[PDB]
């Protein structure tokens, strides 16, 4: 807020607006209809008790064809004011049947219903006050405008159409440093990145890239920042990167170039500085795989989070902002909780009581996940951990890959998930698998799980994780073994099998070239650089992807720090945790630098396996 | 005529800052908080509340000095005379 961005006083904003639109709704008992997609991003901001005495609405509902059977039953019933259905349709610009089916059955005669938007900076507080009747009329909005977005396919029943724009704008639910967008999936539970139809991945990418945008430049407008350097990696990024521009070129306001002039300009600047790096995860597809060994990443892949940040087993919530036991735990690995636990129980007995009931319900979670590694499977959650590191640094035999892939496949039982994302990874880090074990591995596979799998391995066998020795959309096509010489990921680092991840050291690069100065170095153009820049580093990359046109560099003005790191395609939670270790280092290095991780959806790697099927 | 036409006219400032606590107020080299400041005015009227409250004070030895800075030095705001 105010060039200083309190992440936390987002919060307020939307709370303050559907508070004031429910209450303005109108004055009487109110029963509230929310979408079953939103209504958990809603009940982490606003708490029942809240909800319940600051507006008149004492019921909430969710959209379910079960209501068709309840409107003589539950909406029948209550219904002392009026219905008001909330609904979401960012994306995939189709509204549910069930309110379609609802009005024209139960024949409801008062229709409201709350749609989602981004804020519209543009309209720059109600611009004044229509100056002055707009100066006799002299500008009008009547019938200058198309005539419906979208709903225009409501045109059935009444005219009941008190439509009301709800706004929102990110803000941070898992972590007070880092923001979160949901425009990963659609109502149906269908990846935004990784659809499992192969006939429409182009119109997908063009939507997803423009709710990124669109969520970007309302953040930008809101923040009133000026971008300076952009580092753009990737095909899509590129786009993305011209869109902003051109976006951020047209709808500006005036008030604001005569502050580019003056702030900025020409002969002089103010010494301020933000940086937009931006990377796509088809870039690196080595390390959404690997196995976590952070506390809250190995509680994810065994408990799946949903778009709230909660847990369906447990009650007890995992908000920041009033517990913090929780803060000083998240992040730390899982060897070191124990000791920890202990000192913090022991440290309490010497001396409120919520502290008590907090630290019992954190030892017994403990505990119960400690007793869940072992005895389920026992050595598979440490063989897979064996298996990756010896896979990773390379030591893959003539056939004998042959034995071990089906040494654990019955041996120790397993779920197909394990199996298909380790065989991914294997086909991956050798950057070519030959022709000669396909025959054998695809027979084995549609051999032991069904007929069904012959097409996933094929649809699967074109976005790059399974490939064959025999808009290119920025695919990785250099042997791993190299890249271990030009980078130091295998030896400072944890969350993983002791391998730093490649976009860590992606990020390293650019602001200081030591690790690559011990390996293929004889002379640099710097070696600590405050501004970002990229040169003297093309042909490392040029293999490395096959052009020498993924890296780009734009300057956007003519002439301590917020750095904007977007994640198109999700993010690995075990990168999250190299990040504040990244700040820590560079900031003792002398670098003084701050990390915004703006993040479409966390991704996970049985998360993904269930989108490509 | 001389002593009329030596009321109108202004002054200048030679030196680039004050000689207590160095800093600079004219040449290249702003804190970047008093041009944040300057934004927060002029552009919305927000709100102005920071600790850069201090009003720069001109005199004819060109020199230049802060308010509070001079305030530091016990000197009553109505006595306010350059150190040459």
């Amino acid at each position: 807020m105010n060039r200083f961005w309190n992440t936390k006083k987002f919060s307020l904003t939307n709370a303050d607006g559907l508070c004031a639109t429910l209450n303005e709704i109108s004055q009487n008992d109110e029963v509230l209809v929310v979408q079953p997609s939103v209504l958990p991003v809603l009940n982490s901001l606003l708490t029942f008790q809240d909800l319940t005495q600051s507006t008149p609405v004492r019921k909430i509902t969710l959209l379910d064809d079960q209501l068709s059977d309840d409107l003589p039953s539950a909406l029948g019933s209550v219904p002392q004011m009026d219905l008001i259905f909330l609904i979401d349709v960012r994306t995939s610009l189709r509204l549910p049947p069930q309110l379609l089916d609802a009005a024209q059955k139960h024949n409801l005669s008062s229709l409201h219903i709350i749609y989602c938007r981004w804020k519209p900076s543009f309209q720059n507080t109600l611009e004044d006050t229509e100056q002055w009747q707009k100066d006799g009329f002299d500008l009008n909005s009547k019938k200058t405008h198309f005539p419906n977005v979208i709903e225009s396919q409501l045109k059935e029943l009444s005219n009941e159409y008190t439509l009301y724009p709800w706004d929102l704008l990110p803000f941070p639910q898992i972590d007070e440093n880092v923001l979160l967008t949901h425009s990963l999936y659609n109502m149906e539970n269908v990846n935004m990145y990784y659809p499992n139809l192969r006939s429409l991945q182009s119109a997908t990418e063009s939507i997803l890239v423009d709710d990124m945008v669109n969520s970007l430049q309302s953040l930008i407008f809101e923040t009133n920042s000026i971008i300076t350097n952009v580092v753009s990696i990737g095909n899509l990024s590129k786009r993305c990167s011209h869109l902003l521009k051109k976006r951020i070129d047209e709808h500006q306001t005036e008030n604001d170039l005569f502050i580019k002039g003056t702030l900025y300009g020409e002969r002089t600047n103010c010494g301020l500085e933000m940086d937009l790096i931006i990377l796509e995860r088809n870039t690196d597809p080595i390390t959404p795989l690997l196995t976590q060994l952070t506390y809250a990443g190995i509680l994810d892949d065994l408990y799946e989070f949903n778009s709230g940040i909660k847990i369906k087993e447990k009650d007890m919530n995992f908000n920041y902002k009033e517990d913090k036991i929780w803060n000083d735990l998240k992040f730390l690995n899982f060897g070191s909780i124990g000791p920890q636990l202990n000192k913090l129980a022991k440290e309490l007995q010497t001396q409120l009581q919520q502290r008590q009931a907090f630290l019992k319900n954190h030892t017994t979670l403990s505990s119960d996940v400690l007793k869940v590694v072992e005895t389920e499977e026992y050595g598979s959650f440490n063989k897979i951990l064996e298996l990756e590191l010896e896979i990773l640094m390379g030591n893959t035999l003539n056939n004998d890959i042959e034995d071990i892939i089906l040494e654990l496949q019955y041996q120790y039982e397993v779920d197909q998930k394990k199996i298909l994302r380790l065989i991914c990874l294997l086909s991956l880090c050798k950057n070519s698998l030959r022709e000669k074990d396909y025959e054998y591995l695809r027979t084995f596979m549609i051999d032991s799980w069904g007929i069904e799998k012959c097409f996933q391995l094929e649809s699967l066998a074109e976005l790059g994780f399974f490939t064959s020795k025999t808009s290119k959309s920025t695919r990785l096509q250099k042997e791993y073994r190299y890249i271990s010489q030009w980078f130091n990921t295998v030896p400072a680092t944890f969350a993983y099998s002791g391998v730093v991840p490649l976009t860590m050291r992606l990020v390293q690069m650019l602001y200081d070239r030591s690790i690559l100065f011990h390996n293929y170095s004889s002379q640099q153009p710097f070696i600590l650089s405050r501004e970002p820049r990229v040169s003297q580093t093309e042909d490392l990359i040029e293999q490395l992807y096959g052009d020498s046109h993924a890296i780009e560099e734009s300057i956007w003005v003519p002439g301590e720090d917020i750095a904007l790191v977007v994640f198109l395609g999700g993010v690995t939670m075990g990168e999250i945790a190299i990040m504040k270790h990244l700040q820590k280092i560079l900031g003792k290095k002398g670098i003084n630098k701050r990390f915004i991780i703006i993040a479409d959806g966390l991704i996970n790697g049985t998360r993904i396996m269930n989108s490509i099927s | 005529q001389q002593y009329r036409k030596f009321l109108s006219e202004g002054w200048s400032i030679h030196t680039d800052d004050c000689e207590i606590c160095g800093k600079k107020i004219w040449g290249a080299g702003l804190d970047p908080l008093l041009f944040l400041a300057w934004e927060n005015v002029q552009r919305h009227q927000d709100m102005i509340s920071v600790d850069l409250k201090t009003p720069l004070v001109i005199f004819k030895c060109h020199h230049g000095f802060h308010q509070t800075c001079l305030e530091n030095l016990a000197q009553k705001p109505d006595e306010y005379s350059c150190l040459i």
